[PDB]
Formats: C-alpha cells, structure tokens, sequence
RNA sequence: AAGAACCUUACCUGGUCUUGACAUCCACGGAAGUUUUCAGAGAUGAGAAUGUGCCUUCGGGAACCGUGAGACAGGUGCUGC
RNA sequence: CCGGCCGGGAACUCAAAGGAGACUGCCAGUGAUAAACUGGAGGAAGGUGGGGAUGACGUCAAGUCAUCAUGGCCCUUACGACCAGGGCUACACACGUGCUACAAUGGCGCAUACAAAGAGAAGCGACCUCGCGAGAGCAAGCGGACCUCAUAAAGUGCGUCGUAGUCCGGAUUGGAGUCUGCAACUCGACUCCAUGAAGUCGGAAUCGCUAGUAAUCGUGGAUCAGAAUGCCACGGUGAAUAC
C-alpha cells in the first residue's frame, strides 16, 4: 500500500540531500541582506523539492505520515511491536 | 621537528594504539570546534573522537 | 486484546533483548532499519531452515548476527557455502563487516516460533487445527516443558464466521514476571484467509 | 508580515508583467501563483488571478500595491 | 487635554483618557506617559499646557485617531467601487485575520439568532 | 559533633549549621530579614526549626538545599531531630511522641494517563 | 588524566566491564580512580496502543543509558598496548579521552 | 492527527500511461553524473558544454540512465457483518 | 575574587550498583483452642506503607480493510501516476471538552527568594553590541552531573489603585521580527500599538476529587522548518470532610 508515496518521500530527500542544500544555503546567506532580489529568484528557479521542509517523516517499514517517533525511526505500532519482540534494545515497559 | 607541518585529511595508523590495521573515511571535519573530529575506529568500535595533534602522537 | 505481550514484559526481568547494541540519536534509526532487513532477508532466504531468533549485536564497526536454529545443516549447507552467501549478503545490507554464527536449537517441540511455524505450515497444508495443537501441546508436554498454551484464530476449518480456539494444557502463570514462558506468533495465509497462531511455553520459573 | 530582507514576487510573474510593459498594451495575465506582492510596475495591467476552475481578472489600481495578488480573488462561495 | 477625541481627562490618567479616545492604540500612550513621568491619578485641575501640547504633538507625529474608521471604511468602499471581492469580504462582518467561524466568533457576529 | 544539616521531606536535603550562643538565621551570608524576614508563611516554617526545641541555647545558619519553603522546613526540623539523636539518645522517645522522627513520605503522584492530574479527570458526558 | 567514559544499556554489562577495565589498570599498576557513577539518562516514550480512535490507552517505555567513568591517572605503554579490544562486549560503548 | 501555508493530502485544472511514480525481467543505445539556455503554474518538453574513467576469462562486466512490446505493476477503491 | 574558588579532603548532600529492612515478626484483649480482628512497644515505614506496570473465561458480529498483512469483489489510456493553485481552516445556528475571566485572598510597579524533570549536532546556543520588543549581529562552550535551553511562578517586602468594566483582556486591515522562501492572501505564532466587546460568579441540570489528593502556580518533552489553551511528564504552596 501506498507505494507512491515512499517513492515521491525518496525523490524529495535524493533532491534535498544529494543535488542541493550547497547552492540553497549559499543563496540563502546572500538572501539575508545587511549593510525583486537576485538571490530570492536564483531560489525559486531551484526546484520545490528541494527544500528539506518538505520532507515528511514517514516510517520507515510502513511509512506511516503521523505518528512518527525520530528516534527509533518507526510509526508507534512497529516500535510498540519491536518493543514487544526485543527488537529495540534498551526499550521496556516504563513503570515509575 | 619531524613533520612539522600539519596537513588535515592525513592518514596516520599507529601500530601501537588500538586503531592499528582499520580504515575509514573522514567525511566531516569540526573547524569551529577547534578540535579535529574523526570517527576513530577505538577497540573494534567506531565511535567520533575529539582529538588533537598534541593530544596523539603522529605515526 | 486485553493481554500484554510476555517477552514485552519480561524483556529485563527474564527474557533477554534480541538485538544489544548502543546507539545514539543519529545511529539508532539506520541500526534498527538494517536489522529489520537483515532479519527479512534471513526469514525468507532461510524459511526452510527452521528459524526459531536472530540475535543482532554489534560493536559499531562489525555487525554479528546469531542464528536459533533447530537444523544447523541445512543453513551450514555444504562446506559453508551457504553461510558465507548470508554473511556476504548481511555485510551488503547492513554496509558494515557481518559474521554469522549458528546456535542450535535442541528441543524444537519447547521452542515457540519453531511450533508456532509448525502449525502454521500444516494449517497451509490443509491439516485439521484441532489435530495440529493437539499434536503441538502433547509433544511440548511430553519433552518437558512444565505448561504449554496454544491459540489459534480466525477462519477455522474454512468456515465463514471466525473463531478463536485455545487447547491448555499445564501452567501458563503468564501473571508471574519470573516465569520464563516464550510466546511467539506465526501467521497463516490459508486460501480461506489469515490464521493466526499464538504459542505460549512456561519452560520453569526463574 | 513578510521580513524586510526582501519583497516577494514570482519570477515567472516579473518576467510576464515586464513584457506586458514592454509591450505596452497587454490583454490578462493569467497568473497561477497567489502568493505575490503587487509591484508599481504591475498598475495598469490586467492579471488574471486562478481560484480553481472560476477564473478572476483583477485590474490594478494605486491602492493595490503592497497587498498580494491572493486577497482580490475569493476563495470559497458562500450565500 | 481634549485633542481629537470625545474624552477630556477628569482627574484621572491622561494615557487612559486617550486610550478611551477613539482610534489610537498603547504606544502613543506610553510615549507620552514617558514624557510625563509622574503619577497621572493626581488632579486635573490646573490642567497643564505642557501636557496638552506634547500630547497634541505626540498623537499627531503617530498615527491620528480617525484613520481607523478611514481604513475600514474606505478599503471596503474603494474595493467594492472596483468590485474586487476583497471590499465585500471586509463587509460582511466575519473576521478575516483567520479566526474560526464554525462555533465562535460571537463578538463581531453579535448574540445569536436561529 | 558539628551540627550539620541531615533529614529529608519532598525534595529537600537540609544544610543548616547550629552553633550555641544566640539566634538569628542568615542565608547565603546574608540576612533573613534582607531576603524574607516579614515574610508570611514564613513563620509558618519557622516554627518546625524552633519544634525541636533545640535553637534556646545556639545560633543558626540555614542554606538548605532542594525543594520549598515548607518541604526546606521539614528537612531542617527532621536533620535537627537527628543531631538530637546522635547527641545523645534520651530525648528519642519524646521526639517519637511529638512526632518529628518520622520521615514525611508523602511525595507529590506521577501524572497518569487519561488524567489531567493525578487523580484529576476529565469530565465526563453521559450522552 | 586519561578519562575513559562508559555507556551501555544494560548494567549488569556496564559493571562487568568497568570491572574488566579497573582490573586491567590495576594489573598494570598504575592509579585509577573508582568506577564513579553519573546519572542514568532515562528517555520515556509514550505511544498509542490502538491502532484507531483509542486516546486514553497508552504504554509507556524507559531506555536507561546508564553511565560510569573510570579516568585512569597514569597512562602507561602496557596499557595501551592491552587495552586493544579489551572491552568485548556489544552493548557497552566505550569512548576515551586524553 | 505526537502538529492541514506548500508537503502531508485522496477530492477541481494541465500534461502521462504498455511500462507507468514504484520492483523483476528481455532488446538496443549511452558511464553515472555535473554546469547552464528557452518555453510553461509545473514532473514536462526543446537544446548545448564536459564526463566514453570505473573494466570485461573484453566473444566486455557494473550500481545505473532512456526508449520499445508483454507478463506485470499501482489503488488512502468496497465489505471490520 | 570571599565565588568550592583552591589547595585539599571524602565527612555529608549526591550519583548508581549491591545489600539490610516490614513478615501481623513481638505483646496484650477478642474469636472456636483456627483464620483473623482491635489496640500497643519498637521502627523511617505496620498490617496490599504510597503509586505505577500487571486487565482471567467471555461480552457488545464494539473499533480499525486508512499503520501493516489479508479472503473475496472492482478499476487497470483510470478508481494508477505527476504538477500548480484550492479545500480539509467556510458558517443561519445547537451540543460535549479545555483556556482566560467576571477583580481587592486582586491588579500595576520596583527589589528579593526556594525547585524538580527533560532535551540538544543541518542541534542547544551563552557572553558582548544594537534594538520598546518579538529579535538581529558577532559567536565561545558543548553528543552533556561540565556547556545551552533557563534570573521558575505562585511566595515575599514596600508603595499605589480603593468600581474599573480593571492589564479580564475579546475586536476587521494597519507598523514590524522570525520560520521556509513553494511561500504567511486563503491559512503561522509572536512585545504586536491597532480601536478596550461580552462578563457584576452563571436556569434546568451536571462533572472531578479521600492527602501531598483537590485547588492553584509555573517548568520540560514528544509531534515539529515554523505552528498548544491539546497530550505526555515535572515540581512549589497545600486544603475541607467522611456521622
């Protein structure tokens, strides 16, 4: 299920990583000015994708879009479920 | 003064220390820090060490 | 539904973590999503091997990942081939040096995804539930283990409406905390639909 | 409601409205992007703003200016 | 010290008295407040010139009372001269700044009618 | 002994040196009258220094650390009540009856789930 | 003054191997001090059980990085020498200092 | 829903489909790539400059890229009765 | 340097490992000579010490085919797929949940106290300079008992207000800093300067709470580029009453 849209989160974050963020933080420093502007068009000649705000977390074995925990990587059900299994280490049942 | 000259990148495996016969990549270097960040490889685990010339004697 | 998950609640206590490591925020993620394709790749490729756990433990640099086996000779193979095909393939997932090594799984009928599988397999193959975990909990009893408790779910005997049906035999203090009970579940894709099988075994209290 | 490093307008959108007066005379602009500020150089222009399938033909005046092009294009359909 | 409103101040502080004038907001307020620098509860009687002059100043070196009714006024007369939707929509009364209309909004809508 | 601080209630260790001669509390070497001497609900814990009855005779130096005020209070009086039990172990069974050797366990509850507090809950429609 | 810093997830395998290394700078000789203990950094996560509309039911969980210092005084070439893969244990992460 | 400005994100417009955004094959060609130019609301086209390294028991092999037919993909479509 | 700061020391607080301890163990009275009950000594804790985790067989064909897997059915030049602007944020109204109120046990101003728990590397960001300010510039220390978020607020001590619709602060577009510049128009939060509504303690009804509880006051975290009055945690003060 929902192929596309792991597909369409890979291609935000290969144009985000990998093609850019040398030239977008460049003209980003240059677009903050101190002592209609060149830089702010040169930035929205650069693709859409690229920005790393449009990356959203997904998990990584269903790609779930809410829910996502950033340290452990996964949506709440397959970190309850690795949790469970022994999968996370360090991770028990909280009972102060 | 036997390699005076400090030249970042250089690769240096002490025989001695327990990075001997491990390879690996320095990707990012921490300038402002002021201090060099490798992810030395210490004891069979690679993990990022602060590290400095005065600190470890070049091989 | 309204039961907590024994190797959950046991993970300290008794039980012990499959996978021991430590990571830190930037590392944990990418460990814990190669060790999910490193488990999927050893499931599958090994899924005639009988697979009771993977245990994945790594010191940052190398990767070692243990194998529960009840049959050590069909994933040793002949002369190691088939090992260093999974340890070639486990260093190309995890992108790090892998070693496998194999622990034996003497008593398959004690251990839970090993019988949990086992029926799984004959419900698939069109074996009678019923005949199945009988077979299962008498052959548990028999071995040694002081209780077993056997589940199935769902779609029994090719029937419209579902039925969870569990056969007990001994103890299953799954209350108790020092009781050294391994619960696992198989998943069965019968042509009538999903069987799930849940295997609880109380081996003795810790 | 915008920094003061710099003004906004869509590229596309300064590069049709400075052929619009380079032209002199232009007939609608039609303009999907919302999202930029009118400039003085954009009164005396036609710019068509897209609010889905209805398309809105707004005409700038010297009031106009520091407003986006989004406000003189509604937006939803109500009694 | 009545400069540009209906209010006077009566023995009471003359950033309020502006406050309850029409059309000017806190900041011209605290800036003659500044100016003045002594409790503004004493008396009115001998109300003072300097107070009146550098209020007058101050309110009209900012922005004067009157604008506002100029601004809401005028924007929704010159847009819907033009016909542009964006007069009507400051028209209707519901607040455009992005509030929730769907169970509030109560205090530009007046009391409920079914 | 020097009488330094022991004792606990809340999230409270007392630090409080006690030396004979005349009373007056100073903190952080400075006064209590400076820092909060007319201060109300600060007599109310003033008196549990004074409850152990052991300030008649001595001077005392309070900069106590964890915790309030109140919970500051029971440290200190429950650390003046064992320096009186080390000093000497006659006045045990009256400190015992006023109460004073008992460590107060009572400690704030977790939050819980589907509670707004600890034992605060939402409220409750019945359609 | 070479510090050595521990951190493991499991404190049974964080005492045995400060154990292994305070033994190794012992059998060297030179000065350590103690395995002193910092605090345990405990991250609790709190994720929703059900897979649909279920708000108050929730499970919780704690990872526990428990963490020890051994900062061994005297460096010596024996040790250094001994201290390649000393460790031996997956779970315990091991970072020097000079 | 532990987070709707775009993304998320299904529902109106402009383009695309027998290989589809996403895998596996088969054929042919090209390293992959990087810098730009024009058009457009834009993946989309239409172009130029450099890079054929890496290698094959060279009867040439890669991760790949693009096209061309079929199996196939793909579905946040239906039924938690 | 009158700052544990610094020699020192490890004595206390403390950190985190291992133990000790509480079992109606002891004594009395009752009971049936039993289980047990009611008191008492000791003790830090006494009779599940407090709280958490732990939800038996089943019930409602309860909820999820939209986390994922899945039987059957359907689409496959469209029910697939890409893009841009839109909607999910509209509003004649009616319910359920929380915030701030209706002041004086309170506001406003100044000065001064005492915490816990978290987080942090494309991050936390001191310090200094410049801004009424949100902030900006320059930028050390930090993958942490070290550096940073981060001078807790209720409390207090002096004034001042003693009806003021009060700093209760709601209210269209104005003047701005930030986020990302696809980009604050629809549709961000923020000292915003916008105008100072309603409300003078709330009809029938109805809800939470038995002690560190209710009430009240702040602090942190996840989610997250920005976007809590929600959720999940943390401590400060601290009741009333159970015949």
């Amino acid at each position: 299920a929902k192929q596309s849209m792991k597909a369409r989160e890979v291609k935000r974050v290969a144009l985000a990583d990998k093609y850019f963020a040398k030239r977008a933080e460049l003209k980003a420093i240059i677009s903050d000015v101190n002592a209609r502007w060149n830089a702010v068009l040169k930035l929205q000649t650069l693709p859409r994708d690229s920005s790393p705000s449009r990356q959203r977390n997904r998990c990584r074995q269903t790609g779930r879009p809410h829910g996502f925990l950033r340290k452990f990587g996964l949506s709440r059900i397959k970190v309850r479920e690795a949790a469970m299994r022994g999968e996370i280490p360090g991770l028990k049942k909280a009972s102060w | 003064r036997p390699k005076t000259l400090f030249e970042p990148g250089e690769m240096v495996r002490v025989n001695d220390g327990p990075f001997a016969d491990f390879n690996g990549v320095v990707e990012e270097v921490d300038y402002e820090k002021s201090r060099l960040k490798v992810s030395v490889s210490i004891f069979g685990r690679a993990t990022p060490v602060e590290l400095d010339f005065s600190q470890v004697e070049k091989a | 539904g309204q039961k907590v998950h024994p190797n959950g609640i046991r993970l300290g206590i008794v039980k012990p973590w499959n996978s021991t490591w430590f990571a830190n925020t930037k590392e944990f993620a990418d460990n814990l999503d190669s060790d999910f394709k490193v488990r999927q790749y050893l499931t599958k490729e090994l899924a005639k091997a009988s697979v009771s756990r993977i245990v994945i433990e790594r010191p940052a640099k190398s990767i070692r990942v243990t194998i529960h086996t009840a049959r050590p000779g069909i994933v040793i193979g002949k002369k190691g081939e088939d090992v260093e095909k999974l340890r070639k393939v486990v260093a190309d997932i995890a992108g790090v040096p892998a070693q496998i090594n194999i622990a034996e799984v003497r008593k398959p009928e004690l251990d839970a995804k090993l019988v949990a599988d086992s029926i799984t397999s004959q419900l698939e193959r069109r074996v009678m539930f019923r005949r199945a975990m009988k077979r299962a909990v008498q052959n548990a009893m028999r071995l040694g283990a002081k209780g077993i408790k056997v589940e199935v779910s769902g779609r029994l005997g090719g029937a419209e409406i579902a039925r969870t049906e569990w056969y007990r035999e001994g103890r299953v203090p799954l209350h108790t905390l020092r009781a050294d009970i391994d619960y696992n579940t198989s998943e069965a894709h019968t042509t009538y639909g999903v069987i799930g099988v849940k295997v609880w075994i109380f081996k003795g209290e810790i | 409601r915008s920094l003061k490093k710099g003004p906004f307008i869509d590229l596309h959108l300064l590069k049709k409205v400075e052929k619009a007066v380079e032209s002199g005379d232009k007939k609608p602009l039609r303009t999907w992007s919302r999202r930029s500020t009118i400039f003085p150089n954009m009164i005396g222009l036609t710019i068509a703003v897209h609010n889905g399938r209805q398309h809105v033909p707004v005409f700038v005046t010297d009031e106009m200016v520091g407003h986006k092009l989004g406000e003189f294009a509604p937006t939803r359909t109500y009694r | 010290a009545r400069i540009a409103g209906i209010n006077i101040p009566d023995h009471k502080h003359a950033v309020i008295a502006l406050t309850s004038i029409y059309g000017v907001g806190k900041t011209r307020s605290k800036a003659i407040l500044a100016a003045a620098g002594i409790a503004e509860d004493v008396k009115i009687s001998e109300l003072s010139e300097g107070q009146i002059d550098t209020l007058r100043d101050e309110v009209a070196k900012f922005v004067v009372e009157g604008d506002l009714r100029r601004e809401i006024s005028m924007s929704i007369k010159r847009l819907m001269d033009l016909g542009c939707y964006r007069g009507l929509r400051h028209r209707r009364g519901l607040p455009v700044r992005g509030q929730r209309t769907k169970t509030n909004a109560r205090t530009r809508k007046g009391p409920r009618k079914p | 002994n020097q009488y330094y601080g022991t004792g606990r209630r809340k999230s409270s260790a007392a630090r409080v040196f006690i030396k004979p001669g005349n009373g007056k509390i100073v903190i952080n070497q400075r006064s209590l009258e400076q820092y909060f001497g007319r201060e109300t609900a600060r007599m109310v814990v003033r008196q549990p220094l004074e409850l152990v009855d052991m300030v008649e005779k001595l001077d005392l130096y309070i900069t106590v650390k964890g915790g309030g005020i109140s919970g500051q209070a029971g440290a200190i009086r429950h650390g003046i009540t064992r320096a009186l039990m080390e000093y000497d172990e006659s006045l045990r069974s009256e400190l015992r009856k006023a109460g004073f050797v008992t460590r107060d366990a009572r400690q704030v509850e977790r939050k819980k789930v589907g509670l707004r507090k600890a034992r605060r809950r939402p409220q409750f429609s019945k359609r | 003054r070479i510090r050595i810093r521990l951190k493991a997830f499991d404190h049974r395998l964080i005492d045995q191997a400060t154990a292994e290394i305070v033994e190794t700078a012992k059998r060297t000789g030179a000065q350590v001090r103690g395995p002193i203990p910092l605090p345990t950094r405990k991250e609790r996560f709190t994720v929703l059980i059900s897979p649909h509309v279920n708000k108050d039911a929730r499970d919780q969980y704690e990872i526990r990085t428990h963490l020890r210092l051994v900062d061994i005084v005297e460096p010596t070439e024996k040790t250094v020498d001994a201290l390649m893969r000393l460790d031996l244990a997956a779970g315990v992460d091991v970072q020097i200092s000079l």
